[PDB]
Formats: structure tokens, C-alpha cells, sequence
């Protein structure tokens, strides 16, 4: 506001309260990491191929 | 307003007491002058009151705290 021949600004505090669940989700993922797995079939050499 | 306020002050010399209508007219004129000459100043910040983290200090001109005094306008004259 103009406020008696100046330009004083409003106070804008920040209280972050939405990041806790996101951090929990990220930690839950990083605890149990997953990758790609190849499964064999009903053949003789499919096991060695997948390995 | 000036003439009425003067009339009330000088009426004693001729020993004439004032009338309620004259008093009311002088009151209204003085009240109008008072309305014309208002200021109503505002309340500046204390000075140790913190500025919020969302005001982007370290990039904008704002610091962590309000100045609490007229802020510097030039830098050539920095004492005031």
C-alpha cells in the first residue's frame, strides 16, 4: 500500500505443510526399488535365454 | 469560518452576547474547515517485525526485516 509516502509491502510468511506425504511416498519407493525381470517359458532353453 | 470565529472573540467589547443561531453557524463552518484540514496518519511497522519468507529477499530489494525508519532512497545521501 502507499502507507504515508512509502511502499511498505504485506508480510508473506510460508509454512510448508504439504511436503510430508510426498516425502513419505518418495521414501517408500526408495526403500523398495524395482527393476525389469524376464520370465522363462515352456521350452528347454528358455531358462538360459532369460538368464 | 475566519469571520465567525473573529466575531465570537470581539463581541465582548460591545457587550453583546451571541445568539444560538450564530453559535451553530460558526460551529458548522469550523467543522467544515476541520474536515478540509485532516491528515489521519498511518501506523508504520515496528522495525524488528520480520518480513515473510515469501517476499523473496536476496533477490528483491527487501531484507529480512522492515526498516522501521524512512528507507534509503538514493545512496549518495546514505545517513538519512
Amino acid at each position: 500500500t502507499k502507507l504515508d509516502e512509502q511502499f511498505e509491502k504485506y508480510p508473506k510468511f510460508e509454512i510448508n505443510k504439504v511436503a510430508t506425504e510426498l516425502n513419505r511416498i518418495i521414501a517408500e519407493y526408495r526403500n523398495n526399488r524395482i527393476t525389469v525381470k524376464f520370465r522363462p517359458g515352456d521350452r528347454e532353453a528358455s531358462e538360459e535365454l532369460a538368464n | 469560518a475566519v469571520g465567525y470565529q473573529l466575531l465570537l472573540r470581539m463581541l465582548s467589547d460591545y457587550s453583546l452576547e451571541p445568539t444560538p443561531q450564530v453559535l451553530s453557524n460558526a460551529q458548522r463552518s469550523y467543522d467544515a474547515l476541520m474536515t478540509d484540514t485532516l491528515v489521519v496518519p498511518s501506523m508504520r511497522r515496528r522495525g524488528d517485525f520480520p518480513v515473510g519468507q515469501g517476499n523473496k529477499y536476496d533477490v528483491f530489494t527487501s531484507d529480512r526485516y522492515y526498516p522501521g525508519d524512512l528507507p534509503l532512497i538514493d545512496g549518495d545521501i546514505p545517513n538519512a
